[PDB]
């Protein structure tokens, strides 16, 4: 046909996904990123016993 | 129009039936 | 996809992936040419789907020549035409008759040149009738006006409905500026399309092959000249 | 040090001493409010025409295109897309993004949801303030108004082409199709937001002016009177005794607020709830539920119609839906 | 266009991740107000 | 206290505010070519290149840009006479858009 | 009974007294949940006093009978209505059960224990004991989870639901082959919510519906047991508020979502909403109007397909978007419509106009004008037409009245959300009653902010 | 009578002008 | 309309939805007889 | 030429708002 | 708090060739501008 489309406007993807890389960045991106949180952790509090919350 | 009557009947039997709870709980006791 | 690929999914799996813009190709089938058996035949399921838009655009300089460009496309997926009836007729040694009558036969489509000029017309092949051998169906279709003799302009100017002078301007409302006010010309013009018949599945009454078009584009009511737009690309029907 | 590399990002974003405040929200308000900012600055500017109505006549509303700051305006999405989701990676080319109103619903897409995590950080450094946090509450009431007319009235009406225009003189479209459409003048909570916001001019300048109007006398007629204030002062610069005993004369004692607390409550809940009505007026108007209809309502005897104010506002309502988008219909009834 | 895909989704769920983890890395907590 | 002529004289004693001041000239000076190009542009003729060429409009910056190669524009036309297939990213406007926004961003470097 | 100075909230926020007291707090639910269920008592038997068999469901302003009729009680093919004595009977086992309700309420408002920690230890709860909390979140997921059974049993095994795709016309189907496939049913939770996708309002058949009812109550069942036996994980201490008004904010929140979704789900869907009950939706109304001049202007001698429109683009059949042969009009944005009367004309490649110049169904053409003349806009004095429309009929859809309460309740519960979150937020923190003026903490910070 | 000299003269007036005065009134006031 | 063995009580019916009116009504009265404590 | 003036207008109005922010007077307390 | 901060004057006597500097200027050269 006459030009190149993505063709996926209502095709209902999972998370608009259609080449398998985009699901690969929202995993990478996540996994990064949930990798530096729980590294990070050590320094957010040990919140470790029952009544540990900002609770009232 | 008996049928629209009753219905105002049925109206002003329950409109009461809360402020009457309200009335009579004041006058006796008084726990409200 | 062939006829019978597309016609076993569902309308939600073709749904928003352009295969329902598309002519199904004839995948079986031999180009030998003349197994298709002589006789009448109705047309249906014949269907013509474009690959390229070029219009014969005058050159941007002053000694340039002017050539056929090529576009980008502004309307999405709206430009085949398809489901058409008609009869086809074919001759003893290959002389063919190519002839459609209802069907999906126009699509306005705008197209946009280098240069950032929107150029809009509808492709249309409406009341073809060709004539000419298997590699040629030469022939004369019209192309209506791009616009109703009902539409109305910005001013609410028209053909059938509308004011025919400029109303904001009550001094000039009537001046040396009719040609855009007091004429909205809706006169159809001719297109000249060219049909080749490339292959033939006689066991399914199916053909296909190549079209050639060049058409008018739009007039814009009478108000510009209008340009001339080659389209090429495939085409299907279906004998039966 | 002790410190991860996500604990002094934490302590950055959530830090008070930033001269904007980021928070958790600003990292998204920011990226989401310089994008749309930037695409309508652009667009605003030197987009090229869009069909908006969808029947394949581009509306021109750009500086580059013939527009001024009055006529100019971002057009919404082409009605053939109706509420698809068109981002620039689902069109061929830009230009054709271009054509078919694809600015529009980038711009709406990341205004919405800035302005809903602008709602989120001022809930948020109100957090980090110490404060109380309804500030957030107050600002919902323009946040749901935003929200009615670019994203749940096309919702309603099943295309972003409904949506409200980005511009000044789109706007004024966008409010003479509504009246014909759905009789907005009609309808309680359009009258209610009317007075959210002549109430909340009233009373802005009723509390504007009996604050102004005792102010204590600390300077002279050589300087202005802003300058017997000084910012962070303890005391009250202001005798609220004598502007209370000067609005209980005026109409009713009993009326005024001599509580300052209780005052500027209601000075607060009279715009936002009011313009909570107006917000949900216009998105219940989104599904069709419209405005009162007194058209033919007064009748007399021998079953004749006595015409009414009502049924000069349908002469001037069916005006208009005769001539709004006046090549789109094809069949009698404006049903989208 | 698939390009220009690919970067939005590293953008928007980088500053997507930034978000939640960020209420999760103890925003209760950063109050002025002692208990 | 100082003269007006002599008021940019502060400036001499602290080397920070030397690089902001060069700073400032040097988003202004950008700033004028991508501004200056933009106006070419918008004014320049490119229908006869053979009888009514850059310098016979007034062009003055654009002949500096078509010296070191920039010969394509995003309005289809050339300088030799032909229409640009692909303009690429540094035609006439990308250029002037590029002066643009390094005087922004010299503008805020200036201001830090 | 209790008063302002011992607790310091005023008569207007007075049930905020009884945060803190569990056994006042229960009588405050029960009698609450009584009056849901004397509403859906005494509404149903008004709409079933209300019902007239020669009108439809929709007209008559009936929106809580159409979601009996959907479990296919007293209902026959083509959404004929057979009898009314089982919307009868779900009136008055409300109505009856509103009692009950309402006399625990009033019972535990009144009469039972202030605070029934102590004495009851089984149904004590203090707001920040995370066990107790995520213990009684597990009791009614369970319920919730076994609620969502009952649907299941009652399309598999209880006389089945209504389908309105059945084959044959639209009547009561047993769904024997409910979807349990789980890239099927967890695959409209991560759709778009966008034009073609719709998220979770585009559920087009009962099988997806009542197989993704197995999912939710599979899970809630499992995840009930999961919060009975276990306490939130020290990230989830680390990210919440553990205060009775924070668990209401996170219900809020939650629950002003649930409103907007089923906004649209009653304007756009029409498999669990079924257009015989509920009405036309938005776009089945302007989609039927297309339809509808098709069929009366080609039996006028024109043809549909080489029809020209004033604009060019075609009055009756138009192309789609992505390429799909649709209806022609303003109505080209509704193109994504499916409906049960419309999919027997729709072929592959769109609609199929060889199937729509002589299949044409009589059927069909009398629900799609059925469809045109009920369309969804009204009035609020309820007249039914545009706004430039006379005082004729009588009319608004119950789409148009279920999706413009339920945006609204939706919005003021988003609103009580953005409330109580911030409150619950701050009063744990301290701050909710002012700036302390002693340690003002702006004060202890660097100015030129 | 050009748009451009018409408007370069008041430039050349109004911009150099102002900006005495803006010097001036400056000085005068201290 | 309601099966007919029923029918004569059809005119209490009507009255029966706007009753959750007036419980919000009577949370209003019984606070008026405290005096708004 | 206009749309030069325009563009002019609205620069220099977000001109405005960016020194109104980032070079403002500041509130000195006490 | 920079040390290098200083004060530009212009008494009168300097605004009045200031004044009639771009003047005396635009009496010559506008006659050339304007042509
Ligand atoms: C088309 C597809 C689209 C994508 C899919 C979209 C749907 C995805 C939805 C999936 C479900 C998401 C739910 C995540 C919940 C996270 C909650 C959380 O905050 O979770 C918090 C908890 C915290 O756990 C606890 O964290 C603690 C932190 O300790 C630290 O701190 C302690 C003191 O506090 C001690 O000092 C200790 O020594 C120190 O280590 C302890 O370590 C405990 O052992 C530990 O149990 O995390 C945990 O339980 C585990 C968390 C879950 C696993 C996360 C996996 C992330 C992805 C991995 C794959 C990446 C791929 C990369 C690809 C690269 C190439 C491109
Ligand atoms: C990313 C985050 C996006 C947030 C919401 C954007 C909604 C955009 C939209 O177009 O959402 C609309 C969708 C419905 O989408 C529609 O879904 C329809 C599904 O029907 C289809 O399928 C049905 C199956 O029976 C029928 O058969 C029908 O014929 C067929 O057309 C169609 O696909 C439509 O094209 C499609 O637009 O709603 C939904 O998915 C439910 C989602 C919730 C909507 C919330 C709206 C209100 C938002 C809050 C505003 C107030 C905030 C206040 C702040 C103070
Ligand atoms: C690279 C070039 C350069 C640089 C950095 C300087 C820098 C300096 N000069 Mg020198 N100067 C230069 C070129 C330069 N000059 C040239 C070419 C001349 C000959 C005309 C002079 C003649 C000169 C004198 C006679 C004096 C200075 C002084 C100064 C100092 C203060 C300037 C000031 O406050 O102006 C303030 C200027 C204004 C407030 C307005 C000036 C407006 C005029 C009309 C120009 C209009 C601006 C125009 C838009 C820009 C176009 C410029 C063009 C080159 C592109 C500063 C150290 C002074 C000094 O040493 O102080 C002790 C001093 O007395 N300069
Ligand atoms: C769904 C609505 C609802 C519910 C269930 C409650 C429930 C409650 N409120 Mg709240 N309240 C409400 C709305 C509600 N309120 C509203 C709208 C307001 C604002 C006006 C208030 C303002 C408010 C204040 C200011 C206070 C309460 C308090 C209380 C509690 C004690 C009641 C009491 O002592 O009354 C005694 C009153 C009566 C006995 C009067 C008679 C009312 C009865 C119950 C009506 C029953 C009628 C019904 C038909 C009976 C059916 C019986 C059955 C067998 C069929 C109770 C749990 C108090 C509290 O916190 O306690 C610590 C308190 O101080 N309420
Ligand atoms: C929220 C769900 C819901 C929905 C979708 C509907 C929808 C409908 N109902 Mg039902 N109804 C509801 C709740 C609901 N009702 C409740 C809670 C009750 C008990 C009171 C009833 C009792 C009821 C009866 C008795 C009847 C209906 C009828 C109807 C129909 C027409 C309604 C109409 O004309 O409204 C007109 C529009 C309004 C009244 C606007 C409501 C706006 C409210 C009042 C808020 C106003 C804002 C205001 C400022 C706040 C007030 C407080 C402030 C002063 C402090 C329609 C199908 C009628 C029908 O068709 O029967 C077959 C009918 O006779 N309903
Ligand atoms: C009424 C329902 C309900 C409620 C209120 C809770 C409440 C809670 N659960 Mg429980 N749970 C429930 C039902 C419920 N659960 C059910 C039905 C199951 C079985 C599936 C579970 C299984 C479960 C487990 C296994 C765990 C919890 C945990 C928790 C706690 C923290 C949850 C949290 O922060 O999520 C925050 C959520 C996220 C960070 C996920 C990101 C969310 C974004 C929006 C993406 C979501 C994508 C997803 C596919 C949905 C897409 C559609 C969506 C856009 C609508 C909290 C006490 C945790 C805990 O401490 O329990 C001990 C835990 O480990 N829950
Ligand atoms: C299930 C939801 C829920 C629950 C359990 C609570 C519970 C509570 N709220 Mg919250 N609240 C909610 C939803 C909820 N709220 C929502 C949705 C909003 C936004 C509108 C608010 C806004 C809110 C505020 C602003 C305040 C509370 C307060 C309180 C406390 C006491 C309230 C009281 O005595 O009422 C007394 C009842 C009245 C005075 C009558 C009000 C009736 C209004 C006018 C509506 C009338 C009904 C009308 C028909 C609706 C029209 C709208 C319609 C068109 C949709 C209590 C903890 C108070 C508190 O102490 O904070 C902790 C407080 O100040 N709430
Ligand atoms: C206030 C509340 C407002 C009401 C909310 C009601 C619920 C709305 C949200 C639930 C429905 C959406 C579910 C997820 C859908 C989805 O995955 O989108 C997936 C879509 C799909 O995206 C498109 O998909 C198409 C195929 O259908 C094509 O592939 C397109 O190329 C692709 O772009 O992506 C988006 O639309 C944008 C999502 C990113 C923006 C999220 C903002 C999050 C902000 C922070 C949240 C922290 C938690
Ligand atoms: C490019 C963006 C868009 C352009 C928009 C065009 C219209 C702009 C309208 C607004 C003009 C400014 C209004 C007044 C500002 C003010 O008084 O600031 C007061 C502050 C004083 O703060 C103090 O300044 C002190 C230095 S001093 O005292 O000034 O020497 C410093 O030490 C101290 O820290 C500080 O507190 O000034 C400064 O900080 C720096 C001096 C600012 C000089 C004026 C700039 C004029 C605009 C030129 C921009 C380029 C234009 C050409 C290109 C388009
Ligand atoms: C006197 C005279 C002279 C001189 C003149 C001059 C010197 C002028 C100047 C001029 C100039 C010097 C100009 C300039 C301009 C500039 C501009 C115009 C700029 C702009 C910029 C911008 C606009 C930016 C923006 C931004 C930012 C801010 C950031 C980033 C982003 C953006 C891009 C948005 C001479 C000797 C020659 C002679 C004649 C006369
Ligand atoms: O989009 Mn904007 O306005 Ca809701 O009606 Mn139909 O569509 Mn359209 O016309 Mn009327
Ligand atoms: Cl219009
Ligand atoms: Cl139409
Ligand atoms: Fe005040």
């Amino acid at each position: 046909l006459v030009d190149e489309r993505m063709n996926g406007d209502g095709t209902g993807r999972p998370f608009g996904v259609n080449d398998p890389v985009l699901g690969w960045v929202l995993l990478g991106v996540f996994g990064t990123m949930w990798a530096i949180w729980f590294i990070g952790q050590k320094d957010l509090g040990d919140f470790e016993d029952a009544d540990d919350g900002l609770k009232l | 129009n008996i049928e629209l009557a009753l219905t105002l009947v049925s109206l002003v039997l329950v409109v009461s039936a809360g402020p009457l709870v309200v009335v009579l709980l004041s006058a006796r006791g008084g726990n409200l | 996809l062939t006829f019978d690929e597309i016609q076993g999914l569902t309308y939600l799996q073709v749904k928003g992936s352009g295969i329902a813009n598309t002519c199904p190709v004839l995948e079986s089938g031999t180009t030998n040419l003349k197994e298709l058996k002589a006789g009448s035949y109705k047309l249906e399921n014949f269907c013509i789907e474009p690959t390229s838009f070029t219009v014969k655009e005058e050159s941007q300089f002053k000694g340039g020549e002017t050539e056929f460009v090529k576009t980008k496309l502004m309307t999405r997926l709206t430009y085949t035409l398809d489901a058409m009836s008609g009869s086809f007729k074919v001759g003893s040694d290959g002389s063919a008759e190519l002839k459609e009558d209802d069907g999906i036969d126009y699509a306005a489509t705008t197209v946009q040149l280098p240069g950032g000029e929107r150029v809009a017309f509808l492709f249309t092949i409406k009341q073809f009738d060709g004539k000419g051998t298997l590699d040629g169906i030469k022939g004369d279709f019209l192309v209506p006006s791009y616009r109703g003799s009902s539409f109305l302009d910005p001013k609410g100017r028209g053909g059938s409905t509308g004011y025919d002078n400029a109303v904001a301007l009550p001094a000039r409302a009537d001046a040396e500026e009719l040609l855009k006010e007091n004429v909205k010309i809706t006169k159809a013009l001719k297109g000249s399309a060219v049909f080749s018949v490339a292959k033939v599945d006689p066991v399914t009454g199916e053909i296909a092959g190549v079209f050639e078009s060049i058409q008018p584009s739009d007039t814009d009511l009478g108000a510009k000249p209008p340009k001339d737009i080659k389209v090429t690309g495939l085409w299907y029907a279906q004998l039966k | 040090e002790n410190s991860s590399l996500w604990a002094r990002f934490c302590e950055w974003i959530t830090s008070t001493e930033n001269r904007l405040y980021i928070g958790w929200f600003g990292v998204i308000m920011i990226p989401c409010l310089l994008t749309a900012t930037s695409v309508f600055i652009i667009a605003f500017i030197a987009a090229p025409p869009v069909d908006i109505d969808g029947i394949r006549e581009p509306v021109s509303g750009s500086l580059l295109y013939g527009n001024n700051i009055i006529t100019g305006a971002v057009i919404p999405t082409s009605n053939a897309i109706g509420l698809h989701f068109y981002p620039i990676w689902e069109a061929a080319s830009l230009d054709e993004w271009l054509y078919n109103g694809g600015p529009y619903q980038l711009i709406v897409c990341h205004f919405l949801l800035g302005v809903y995590c602008y709602m989120g950080r001022e809930w948020e450094l109100s957090f980090r303030l110490g404060m109380r946090p309804w500030i957030a509450v107050a600002y919902s009431a323009p946040v749901a108004a935003a929200s009615a007319v670019f994203l749940v009235y096309p919702i309603g009406q099943g295309s972003f082409s409904d949506g409200m225009p980005l511009g000044i003189s789109g706007t004024f479209n966008f409010m003479i199709v509504f009246q014909a459409e759905h009789n907005i003048l009609m309808h309680p909570f359009h009258m209610l937001g009317v007075a959210g916001v002549f109430g909340g001019s009233l009373f802005s300048a009723m509390h504007g002016s009996l604050v102004t109007s005792s102010l204590i006398r600390e300077t002279t007629e050589n300087e202005s009177a802003n300058e017997g204030y000084r910012f962070g002062q303890e005391e009250e610069t202001y005798n609220i005794v004598a502007a209370h005993g000067y609005f209980g004369r005026l109409i009713f004692q009993y009326a005024s607020f001599n509580n300052s607390r209780s005052l500027h409550f209601f000075l607060a809940a009279w715009p936002v709830i009011g313009i909570w009505f107006t917000a949900l007026g216009l998105s219940t108007m989104a599904f069709n539920l419209n405005g009162f209809n007194f058209n033919q309502s007064v009748v007399d005897s021998q079953g004749r119609v006595l015409n009414t104010w009502a049924d000069i506002i349908n002469r001037a309502n069916l005006g208009m839906e005769v001539m709004h988008e006046r090549n789109a219909h094809n069949f009698p009834l404006d049903l989208a | 266009m698939l390009t220009l895909k690919i970067f939005v989704y590293t953008v928007v769920t980088f500053f997507v991740c930034l978000f939640i983890f960020g209420f999760l890395s103890n925003d209760p907590a950063r109050n002025p107000g002692k208990n | 206290g100082l003269p007006w002529y002599r008021v940019h004289t502060v400036v001499i004693n602290d080397p920070g505010r030397l690089i902001s001041v060069h700073l400032m000239h040097t988003a202004l000076v950008s700033g004028w070519a991508g501004s200056m190009a933009l106006f070419e542009i918008s004014v320049f003729d490119p229908s006869d290149p053979v009888l009514n060429p850059m310098w016979r409009q007034g062009m003055f910056v654009l002949p500096f840009m078509t010296r070191l190669g920039i010969t394509q524009s995003w309005g289809g036309w050339t300088i030799s006479g032909e229409t640009a297939t692909n303009p690429g990213i540094w035609s006439y406007e990308g250029v002037a858009a590029a002066h643009i926004i390094l005087s922004g961003a010299l503008f805020l470097a200036s201001v830090w | 009974g209790r008063d302002q100075e011992t607790t310091g909230f005023a008569w207007w926020s007075g049930n905020a007294r009884l945060i803190n007291l569990s056994g006042k707090l229960l009588g405050a639910h029960v009698a609450h949940a009584g009056l849901i269920v004397f509403w859906a008592g005494a509404m149903n038997l008004f709409e079933v006093s209300h019902f007239v068999p020669e009108k439809p469901m929709y007209e008559q302003g009936l929106i809580l009978l159409p979601h009996i009729a959907t479990l296919g009680y007293g209902v026959g093919p083509g959404g004929e209505i057979i009898d009314t004595f089982p919307y009868f009977v779900s009136g008055v086992l409300h109505l009856i059960s509103s009692a009950v309700l309402g006399f625990g309420g009033v019972y535990h408002s009144l009469i039972g224990p202030e605070t029934l920690e102590e004495s009851y230890p089984f149904f004590g709860y203090v707001w920040k004991d995370k066990n107790k909390m995520t213990n009684i979140l597990g009791y009614h997921l369970i319920m919730l989870g076994l609620g969502a059974w009952l649907l299941v049993w009652k399309a598999m095994y209880f006389g089945g639901v209504y389908d309105t795709w059945a084959p044959g016309g639209g009547d009561v189907r047993v769904i024997t082959n409910p979807t349990t496939n789980a890239a099927v049913i967890f695959g409209y939770l991560v759709k778009s919510p966008f034009g073609g996708d719709g998220w979770i309002c585009s559920v087009d058949n009962m099988e997806d519906i009542i197989g993704g009812h197995i999912w939710i109550g599979t899970l809630e069942i499992l995840g009930g047991i999961w919060h009975i036996y276990t306490t939130p994980w020290p990230w989830a201490r680390r990210a919440f508020v553990w205060s009775g008004e924070a668990y209401l904010s996170y219900s809020l929140g939650a629950i002003g979502v649930m409103g907007f979704i089923a906004c649209c789900m009653s304007w756009f869907n029409n498999t669990a909403y079924p257009s015989e009950f509920y009405g036309p939706t938005g776009p089945e109304a302007s989609q039927s109007q297309a339809f509808t001049f098709l069929v009366r202007d080609q039996r006028l001698g024109a043809n549909v397909a080489s029809a020209q429109g004033p604009t060019g683009l075609g009055k009756y059949l138009m192309r789609s978007p992505t390429g799909e042969i649709i209806f022609g009009g303003e109505t080209m944005r509704f193109w994504d419509f499916r409906g049960p009367w419309l999919e027997p004309l729709r072929g592959p490649n769109g609609l199929d106009l060889n199937k729509l110049k002589n299949d044409i169904q009589p059927w069909q053409e009398r629900r799609a004008a059925e469809y045109m003349t009920h369309a969804p806009l009204g009035s609020l004095n309820s007249v039914g037409g545009v706004a430039t429309e006379i005082n004729a009929v009588n009319f608004v859809s119950p789409r148009s009245w279920l999706a413009c309460s339920h945006f609204c309740l939706g919005f003021f519960f988003f609103i009580g959300h953005l409330w109580h979150a911030g409150r619950a937020r701050a009063a744990a923190a301290g701050f909710e009653k002012g700036i302390d003026r002693f340690d003002e903490p702006v004060l202890s910070m660097r100015p030129l902010d | 009578v050009n748009i451009y000299g018409l408007t370069a003269t008041a430039l050349f007036i109004i911009i150099p002008t102002s900006f005495l005065l803006i010097l001036y009134v400056k000085t005068a006031s201290t | 309309k309601l099966p007919e063995a029923y029918a004569p009580f059809a005119p209490i019916v009507d009255v029966l939805p706007v009753i959750p009116v007036f419980f919000i009504l009577l949370a209003f009265v019984w606070q008026a007889a405290v005096s708004f404590r | 030429m206009e749309a030069l003036v325009y563009t002019f207008l609205l620069v220099g109005t977000l001109g405005i708002i960016f020194f109104s922010i980032f070079f403002r007077d500041p509130p000195r307390m006490i | 708090p920079n040390p290098n901060k200083q004060v530009v004057e212009l008494n009168r006597t300097s605004l009045y060739w200031g004044l009639l500097l771009i003047f005396v200027l635009a009496v010559l050269f506008s006659s050339y501008i304007f042509n």
